[PDB]
């Protein structure tokens, strides 16, 4: 629609901003994978959890490299 | 008997070491008050046998 | 959303690999998130806002500490998610201390 596409307009933003907010951390992640995480924050999620998930996948795909 | 000497001493012993790891442990998660446990072992010898294994999230 | 599908699509961004393929590596990701999907604490954004602060106050990166002043307010605008404190709290466990290299791409 119109106002749903001004509600894509509010996201790109956000995730825009989360960017600025990952390069100046130095996340070894994209704006690909923090899309995803944006939606299961909004379901609400443990970040606890999802940490350690992170940095165990990008630790166990050098030896399928 | 070592039935009455031994297994008991051994029993007691687990369960001495328990309350004492305990012990040590009910006062170390608040930050002299370490000086008790400072001076118990001067030598560093039983220094601290937990390195806190570790829990899910 | 429903997370169970969408742990897969996130596997298939970190994973340039078939999810197809690959199910093993998948099953230890569904292992821990439904285990605790909840988090052992309550909701402070504050707390973890002045971290991050502090975080690149202690380099003496006094410049960007109020650029991150500016970028902290955005995300309470625009109100699309409905835990910012999540969000915040998941992108200080990624980072590392690099003790070199300050840019801007701001704007």
């Amino acid at each position: 629609a119109a106002a749903a596409a001004a509600n894509l307009n509010a996201v790109r933003e956000t995730m825009d901003v989360l960017l600025e907010i990952s390069r100046i951390l130095n996340t070894g992640l994209d704006m690909e994978t923090l899309s995803i995480c944006v939606r299961l924050c909004e379901q609400g999620i443990n970040p606890e959890a999802l940490s350690s998930v992170i940095k165990e996948l990008r630790k166990a795909t050098e030896a399928l490299k | 008997l070592v039935s009455g000497f031994e297994a008991t001493i051994n029993k007691f012993d687990k369960n001495f070491s328990a309350h004492l790891l305990d012990l040590l442990a009910r006062l170390s998660i608040y930050s002299g008050m370490a000086s008790v446990i400072s001076r118990l072992d001067f030598n560093g010898f039983y220094t601290e046998r937990l390195e806190r294994l570790s829990a899910e999230r | 959303k429903s997370p169970n599908v969408l742990l897969q699509n996130l596997c298939c961004r970190i994973l340039g690999r078939s999810e197809a393929d690959v199910a093993q590596q998948f099953q230890y990701a569904v292992r821990v998130i439904g285990s605790n999907f909840a988090p052992t604490v309550e909701r402070d954004e504050f707390l973890v806002a002045e971290k991050i602060k502090k975080e690149l106050i202690r380099q003496r990166r006094e410049a960007d500490a109020a650029l991150f002043s500016e970028l902290h307010r955005k995300l309470h605008s625009q109100g699309v998610l409905k835990n910012k404190w999540s969000i915040l709290y998941l992108l200080l466990s990624l980072s590392e201390d690099p003790r070199r290299q300050p840019s801007k791409v701001s704007s």
